């Protein structure tokens, strides 16, 4: 398969187009002038990612191709945001697939899942990620973080803001360079040197919990405990694992782009037996799928579904291997809110681990018979598009907004060219969108007039806003010796509904609390949570099949004729398989 | 005027004494002006060129042309440290009192760069010692400002 | 040929010194640890452009170079201005040349150039770019920025300044990340799961002239329309292009290394021809260059203007389009650019002549149409206009002391005198780049501004953002990502009466003119400053006279080079090392 | 050899913490998807300095590694903090040792230590260092910056702070990018186009002396000047050598991995033949170490050693070599400060070159005679370990794999020296590579203090850093060539514990509130040098086999002992143990 090189960022709190247009666009526009480059693809999402992928010539020196696109990258680098540069963007030479899952369990069950992760990501993640043919390594979890789950209420009552925490946490979450005693150039004859040490990062949450957010007229204390709760949590709260339907973590391996398989994961498993005998009490290793002997099973909701409805459908999926395949099946390492396009509340994945070849006599229980009946049973399932397979006649097409038509026109488009390829089953089966439809989002316009009467400035009503309910990433802080990330963010039963917009107050000029709702107005609207982009254009890819007998190439001609007919400014290409 | 204006303007500018004497001989305008009102006297007199002021002036030059923002040959002599130049401006009559669109005088620039033998002879020919530009600065300002005491010693 | 690496920046609204010192000093002190390199050239100059070329040994993989110098820069970028950050520093392969010079025109004067490099930009380059064998592809011109041209009038009316300006810029035309409602990790059991969308970019003129600057005591709105005149135009506009007359733009096409010549070129015609169902009325591509062009220089004097340069360049194509009618095909002048300096002063006709066998006889051959026309160009006054088609040497003088530009120019000029006087054994010794012009000084008084309560920081944003332009961030235009630009309108920054018509607001809220805080004068400095191997420098060319050897031209050269003032040092270059 | 690529980072006044904890464990964190990675070590110094050796599997392209690592670091940058980011990230790829030193005296005593290391800086070193085989460039010295030396004082008189000095600095000693008159686009018959200059870069002490910090209310004038002295002085003072006992500057130069010593070295000594010609009168290069004519001399003393007590040992060094050795030491370049592996006050390298070998007959004067004599006679040198070396036991790195921390892995590494001392049939020398805690000034800023009398954290912060650390303000060009400038307080406001209650800082309100009401301060221990070892904390251990037994007993031995150690204390074999 041809190689890839990948761009990956983060954008915390941002939507599909926010990343779009300050992010994918910017680089996208660098990534020209490189060797043997065949066709670039990206998505932008609302889980605040943004991937793009390049993908260069068969015999493409992979190291050469990062190097080349990582420098046109640069170019991009300073005029992203901030908080964009800040979450480390990365670029990575890998294939596409795992080549194997390291699990995490705690036979005891004295660690849950969010325990486990950080305890992956802390000690484990970091010294696999640097093993030599390791291309990508993807956490089923989040490393801890310091959370401040902040409270609106009782940070209206103190006159306090957000932006008043967060500039509290940078001013006493601070590690200073405050230079030396006797140190050079001297007074001649002096014999005392020593280090000066003032603040250094708080390590705990009782240090975070006394943090001086402000003294009153009257000389009592506000402290960060008083309009927050303080807890270590996870960077985010998207990805679940579990194995045999316990709680776990793991790590997800890709190989590097032309390394040996055997050999990487031979070194993978010298470096996990240097950890073992540092695991605290109970925490094991297993094996979910190593690369017949395994498979995975894909789940995938339609947009819109939270973590509870996609948990529905993987504990269906579980359910089917534990009792029906319970005589093939040794394990399921079971994935909520990552699935095969990376990232999504509404996906998810299984990895289905079998017992030994000798254990499954009989052609039904070989691994292409029992991924044939687990499909057939989860066919039924409904509002969820669930298969397992283990890894041909089918097209790739590029549906390409090229005259700035927009995202509305080119679905437009788009179910113009798949309702009549509805009508030629003769020639064309399950033609589908790869993607994503456009769902409910809430639309909030900044009164600048209000704002500017009032004497509330929009950087505060912004990171209010931002922090609020999206997150915010202030600075890092050390937990037991490790650096990590500080988050601030609402506590969750304030960032639920439309009305609690109106409980966060932002501090006037004049000391005034100002609330929400007197400089915003809000509606419901549509917009898309996955905004695809071909060769630097909109984009929207469909997926499809040769019907039964008929060619690649008849079936690809069919879909040209369909393309030619579509409005004014929207064109096609092949990529992936129909490339060539 | 004149295409030997402009010949003239670029010989004395790059220090040409010969090609100034030809152009000079053949009519050309002694007063051209640049784009920014510079004539060939202030050309020669930034860039140090002594023989071409003199050979100027006998040709009638204005010795007190100022340019758009109103400075003199004299103010930019003095400023650029060249004494035989100053010397002979105000011999052949440079008004040692000149102030330029911002009040600066020569004495002012003269004082700024240090260049006290300038300074002296600005003096003799009765610089206006307590001549304020815009700011309401003296030259005696200047030498406590960029602290330079042989210069106040100078100026009392 | 030795290969190469150039890397170019770019500091809108700086002078020649500004560059060199806060760019170009910086990246040459950080070009350590690159393998097999000969020698470093830099020049710096007045239109805010730095290019620094390394060139490496011969057998040198040039990817290698080019990488390394890439990832040396990159290291170097936190040192480097903001400013100079945001526009891109570029680091790429310089050796080779162009395949072909594609022209895109409009016949029926619908179009500028800026509405024509936009639709290259957006329409063709990329497509291009992606064609096969295709290497590094430079467009003519640049996108549309949202052109924001300011009346300073209009801002102290209203007691507004550029800075008030670009805040507001900063803060309406934006898109930030606002988070969900019902976001995890969630109340458990909720059931709204939607994004925040607030503000976005603003994506037309309308939008920008809507920008709400400031609600007045009586409740009256002041608007960005209100104070600017608001248009979609270039990124800059320092380069004017036509060809035979009319607006263009273009695109510079490479050959990828390893790929051939005449697929390529067949391949790029092919993609070109797709395109040209899809143009607007008038929009026509030519192809003044694809593997007999020569070139006419255009250098005006000091302080030239692009008019004048213009109305040259307008003679210069009058006289190929009518005096060489039976034997010229095309004129591409373009009018700010030259090879040895960039400037208003300066442009260069790129001549394409038609077939050879269209032009039998040798009057009809390049070498008689170019004496020709040099001919009729020497009655060209207040310009010097060579026509020529593209033995020497290449000396470098240094400065190995500290000493300075202007100590620098009075040993290259005892140099140049020198050399003068052995015209038996050296022709044409003469500068390759150019000399100190007029320039304007214009003093900020600090007492002043402390008295008044006038902070530096604003006074030297409205001085830069006016007269030299500023990029505030970006904006979308038709779907496409690109800048926003705030600069004076152009009859506000013409001339040093127009100085004292910006006003900066004090801490008080007082409207406060230039003029109460700053004094100017008239002076020279460079256009373009050079250094060599690190150091400044002054490129020298020259030749041998008649019947003696380049060896022996040189040998004098170097003994001239011995009696120069201390401090002094040479170097041999490019076609000399 | 394996390849070793080597990061190297500054930060000002930093502490070995943090340099550990915002510089360090950040790049080591992004390090990853880099091939062919065997080990990855540092250390993170209260110099205010780390060093991150990545070594790779042999055969590597060093090319492609080095690359591969720059990489990595540039998407790293934007998480550093701007401190560390503006001082330039160095990544080489180059040997440890040095190919060669280059010396620089001054003939005719015109000018001194501070003068020459000037020179070198300002004329000799980046063309030396874009030579092709030039790996590494340890200037012997420092470079210049403009110094302003912060009275408290007078700032407090003034009322003032270092605060008021940077933003003044910065403000005024600024380039401007102004534009053009006649300027693009531009009107329709616009007659002049010129570049309009506004402020430039300060030249002198006399420009910076000039700054106005401000206009009393009285209408009199603080200059800078007024509150500061104003001298060209190193970036730092830590490194000072000399020639045979004389004043002297130089560069010590590594051989880029894979390059040439031969072709290198005579390119090294043709560039030097280019700047020779104008060197200013009496200065003078003098080649004191080419690489078997030639030795080292370590002088290692114990952390908490000044640069007097290192200086003191490295004049007996040289003594000896000067006095009993001079039949056969042709010269001695010594540098005080830097220590081969590392660079601190405690540590010191002298680099000994011999005479014509022909005019040293006799076995008892080569090298190896020489350096066995003089190791002899350094032996009793009281607290510092002197040893004479031409340029293998065990090499081992006790780890901290569970959070356990600096202190407890500390205790843990003398559990495993204590037992290892009890086998001295087996084992000898078995001690730290690193270096002891020594005694910290640890200050508490109150919060509540500072808020109650409206005094700003970052106004304390910076007070407290820029003047007992130095701070680099911003660029300024000195003869031409751009160099940084820096405030720090003068010596003497910054020498003892009481110095800290004379600095003050303005409250909101207008009042200058001393140090002493917000903040208090003792006597602690920590560590002027934080090693780590693929990510995690770590303490080398050197050792080797007793006489009669082999490596490989020996080295089984401290797995033995290792495996007794408190629970999450790992280790690790390194370096020629791998
Ligand atoms: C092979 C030759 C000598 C032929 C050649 C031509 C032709 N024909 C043109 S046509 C003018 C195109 C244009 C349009 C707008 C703005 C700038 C330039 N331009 C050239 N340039 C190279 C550097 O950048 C622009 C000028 C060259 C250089 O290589």
């Amino acid at each position: 398969a041809p190689p890839a090189v990948t761009i990956s960022a983060s954008y915390p709190g941002a939507d599909a187009k926010t990343v779009q247009d300050t992010v994918t666009q910017v680089i996208e526009q660098n990534m020209n002038g490189i060797d043997n480059l065949m066709y670039m693809s990206s998505n932008s999402d609302s889980t605040g990612t943004v991937q793009i992928t390049l993908t260069f010539e068969s015999g493409t020196d992979a190291d050469i191709a990062q190097v080349q696109v990582q420098n046109k990258l640069q170019l991009a680098m300073p005029l992203l945001p901030q908080e964009v540069q800040q979450q480390g963007v990365s670029v990575e030479k890998s294939s596409s697939s795992f080549l194997m899952v390291v699990g995490v369990i705690n036979t005891d069950g004295t660690m849950t899942q969010e325990d486990i992760s950080d305890y992956v990501a802390a000690n484990m993640k970091d010294a696999i990620s640097r093993t030599s043919g390791v291309g990508d390594v993807q956490l089923f979890g989040s490393q801890y973080a310091m959370r401040i789950w902040m409270n609106p209420n009782e940070l209206n009552k103190f006159q306090l803001t957000p932006v008043d925490v967060i500039t509290a946490i940078k001013a006493q979450n601070a590690q200073v360079a405050a230079g030396q005693l006797g140190g050079t150039p001297p007074v001649k004859g002096q014999q005392l040197n020593a280090s000066i040490i003032a603040q250094t990062r708080l390590t705990s949450t009782e240090e975070f919990g006394k943090i001086l957010l402000k003294v009153n007229q009257d000389g009592s204390r506000v402290l960060l405990r008083d309009v927050a709760k303080i807890e270590l949590g996870g960077e985010n709260y998207d990805i679940i694992a579990e194995f045999n339907g316990q709680p776990a973590s793991g790590l997800g391996i890709k190989l590097a782009t032309g390394a040996n398989a055997l050999d990487t994961a031979a070194a993978i498993r010298a470096e996990l037996a240097k950890m073992e005998p540092f695991f605290p009490s109970g925490l094991k290793i297993v094996y979910p799928y190593d690369t017949q002997g395994v498979f995975m099973t894909m789940v995938q909701l339609p947009a819109g579904a939270t973590q509870e409805r996609t948990q529905k459908v993987l504990n269906e999926v579980t359910h089917y291997y534990l009792t029906k395949e319970k005589n093939n099946v040794e394990s399921v390492f079971a994935v909520n809110g990552f699935g095969f396009a990376g990232r999504g509340q509404n996906t998810g994945i299984a990895f289905v681990s079998l017992k030994d070849w000798a254990d499954r006599p009989g052609e039904e229980n070989k691994v292409e018979a029992i991924t044939m009946r687990a499909t057939r049973a989860f066919s039924q399932i409904k509002d969820a598009m669930v298969f397992a397979f283990n890894l041909a006649t089918g097209f790739d097409f590029e549906l390409i907004d090229q005259a700035g038509l927009g995202h509305e026109k080119l679905t437009q488009a788009r179910n113009q060219l798949l309702a009549e390829a509805a009508k030629h089953p003769d020639m064309l089966t399950s033609v589908r969108p790869n993607g994503l439809e456009d769902t409910p989002q809430f639309k909030i316009d900044i009164d600048q007039e209000k704002a500017q009467a009032l004497g509330v400035s929009i950087n505060d009503i912004n990171t209010t806003l931002g922090a609020a309910w999206g997150g915010s990433y202030v600075n890092d802080f050390i937990d037991r010796g490790r650096v990590k990330k500080v988050y601030v963010m609402s506590e969750a039963k304030y960032r639920m509904l439309p009305d609690d917009i109106g409980d966060w107050y932002v501090r006037a000029a004049d000391g005034q609390m100002v609330p929400f709702s007197a400089f915003s107005s809000s509606r419901w609207e549509y917009g898309s949570p996955r905004l695809e982009r071909y060769n630097g254009l909109p984009s929207m890819e469909i997926l499809g099949q040769a019907a039964p007998g008929k060619s690649t190439g008849e079936a690809m001609e069919l879909m040209e004729q369909l393309a030619s007919k579509l409005p004014t400014g929207v064109g096609y290409d092949w990529t992936g398989m129909s490339y060539q | 005027g004149s295409d030997l204006g402009k010949k003239l303007l670029e010989a004395a500018r790059a220090g040409r004494d010969d090609e100034v004497r030809i152009l000079m001989a053949n009519g050309a305008d002694v007063n051209a002006a640049d784009v920014v009102g510079w004539t060939p006297l202030h050309l020669a007199a930034y860039w140090g060129h002594l023989e071409i002021v003199e050979v100027l002036l006998k040709n009638g030059a204005d010795v007190n042309a100022y340019d758009t923002l109103g400075s003199t040959p004299l103010h930019l002599a003095a400023h650029f440290g060249h004494l035989e130049i100053v010397e002979v401006l105000l011999k052949n009559g440079a008004d040692v009192n000149a102030k330029d669109d911002n009040g600066i005088t020569p004495l002012h620039l003269a004082a700024n760069r240090g260049h006290l033998e300038i300074v002296e002879v600005l003096l003799k020919y009765g610089a206006d010692v307590n001549a304020q530009d815009k700011f309401g600065k003296t030259a005696f300002d200047i030498s406590i400002n960029n602290g330079n005491e042989d210069l106040a010693e100078i100026l009392q």
